[PDB]
């Protein structure tokens, strides 16, 4: 099987800057037919792949001229002369000359915008959930950049550990931001036992840590 | 206007088999090759095989010979795929796809091969309050907790509300059950006149839930 | 023309 390797694995570039991704093949992708069969695919965060280029440099329909492919026989490169917010996603090169068709590892492209401190929101447990025995408090860090962010839970000023989970979204296709949710979960028994629940956030866009909290009373 | 629509996600005990469909339209079904591809969690994309609805001819990559059977029903333009003697490692997303002048991939089907039992999720509201209102905007959302296996799709107001929506990736809980959150940001001024409902669908367990998210106070 | 992946010709 013709093996295909891409480079790099990840790429971070400021808007308007250029970017190139390379793919190497074990053997030549030049067929008896004068043509070399190779495509480029783009898979957005929550979508299915879409072909961008075929036959090494033929742009599909409705594909910005910012994309261009090149390469001789074992080395190919996709070039984006001007990177844009909507170009985030994972790019893959696919072989078609030999059998069976094979795919490259893929290259993740991240947009590098200006820093933006996150907006912080907190959600108290709903009555429904409380009535069912468990209680989960949610903290939302919305629309920030860069991605590394730090959140800690303080219950009645006591730093918490081991009772929360966080998830981060993929990079937004427009503002190039991220969003993160931290969920503290605990038994209804434990929830009643305390009064003030605080979410403490730290991020490169903030001078000092921000804090969002509520009193179990309300 | 080529278009491929696949069947919902499914769970299957190890050793069993599963059948995945892929309706086609907008192009001569019984005349075009229909490729099938697998996308592993962290591992890449692998070509599986292809069927030619016309004479029902089929090819396969050595790996899936005897494990995958492709069949087409030209009467409805619906190419199928059956996977035998499944293992837990066969868990993945499987796509059906065309590759002519208008390439196109189905939205993919997630097949989870697991011994664990399917469970429907519990949906709790993330209520707007003085704690989730920034400068003229308010954050609200839904908490889809304790379900198995993935995935679960979430839409707001039946798809009419998509702007400002972030549906976080699932996190695995100690209990071996998934949990995710979905949030939106809207005008603070509209909290008393607009209606916010999250539509949660979990195919594997045939669960369909609708939750209205009303504000609160703290 | 490519016979390994016919549908790559259009």
């Amino acid at each position: 099987d013709i093996q295909m390797t891409q480079t790099p694995l990840s790429l971070s570039v400021t808007p308007g800057q250029p970017a190139s991704i390379s793919c190497k093949s074990s053997q030549s992708l030049l067929y008896s037919n004068g043509k070399t069969y190779l495509n480029w695919l783009l898979q957005k965060p929550g979508q299915s792949p879409k072909r961008l280029i075929y036959l090494v440099s033929k742009l599909d329909s409705g594909v910005p001229d910012r994309f261009s492919g090149s390469g001789s026989g074992t080395d190919f490169t996709l070039k984006i002369s001007r990177v844009e917010a909507e170009d985030v996603g994972v790019y893959y090169c696919v072989q078609g000359t030999h059998f069976p068709q094979t795919f490259g590892g893929g290259t993740k492209v991240e947009i590098k915008r200006t820093v933006a401190a996150p907006s912080v929101f907190i959600f108290p447990p709903s009555d429904e959930q409380l009535k069912s025995g468990t209680a989960s408090v949610v903290c939302l860090l919305n629309n920030f950049y860069p991605r590394e962010a730090k959140v800690q839970w303080k219950v009645d000023n006591a730093l918490q550990s081991g009772n929360s989970q966080e998830s981060v979204t993929e990079q937004d296709s427009k503002d190039s931001t991220y969003s993160l949710s931290s969920t503290l979960t605990l038994s209804k028994a434990d929830y009643e036992k305390h009064k003030v629940y605080a979410c403490e956030v730290t991020h490169q866009g903030l001078s000092s840590p921000v804090t969002k909290s509520f009193n179990r009373g309300e | 206007q080529v278009q491929l629509v696949q069947s919902g996600a499914e769970v299957v005990k190890p050793g069993a088999s599963v059948k995945v469909s892929c309706k086609a339209s907008g192009y001569a079904f019984s005349s075009s090759w229909m490729n099938w591809v697998r996308q592993a969690p962290g591992q890449g994309l692998e070509w599986i095989g292809r069927i030619y609805p016309g004479d029902g001819d089929t090819n396969y990559a050595q790996k899936f010979q005897g494990k995958a059977t492709l069949t087409a029903d030209k009467s409805t333009s619906t190419a199928y795929m059956e996977l035998s003697s499944l293992r837990s490692e066969d868990t993945a997303v499987y796509f059906c796809a065309r590759e002519y002048d208008e390439a196109y991939w189905g939205q993919g089907t997630l097949v989870t091969v697991s011994s664990a039992s399917t469970k429907g999720p519990s949906v709790f509201p993330l209520a707007p309050s003085s704690k989730s209102t920034s400068g003229g905007t308010a954050a609200l959302g839904c908490l889809v907790k304790d379900y198995f296996p993935e995935p679960v799709t979430v839409s707001w107001n039946s798809g009419a509300l998509t702007s400002g929506v972030h549906t976080f990736p699932a996190v695995l809980q100690s209990s071996g059950l998934y949990s995710l959150s979905s949030v939106v940001t809207v005008p603070s001024s509209s909290l008393g006149t607009q209606t916010y409902i999250c539509n949660v669908n979990h195919k594997p367990s045939n669960t369909k839930v609708d939750k209205k998210v009303e504000p609160k106070s703290c | 023309a490519n016979s390994n992946n016919p549908d790559w010709d259009f």
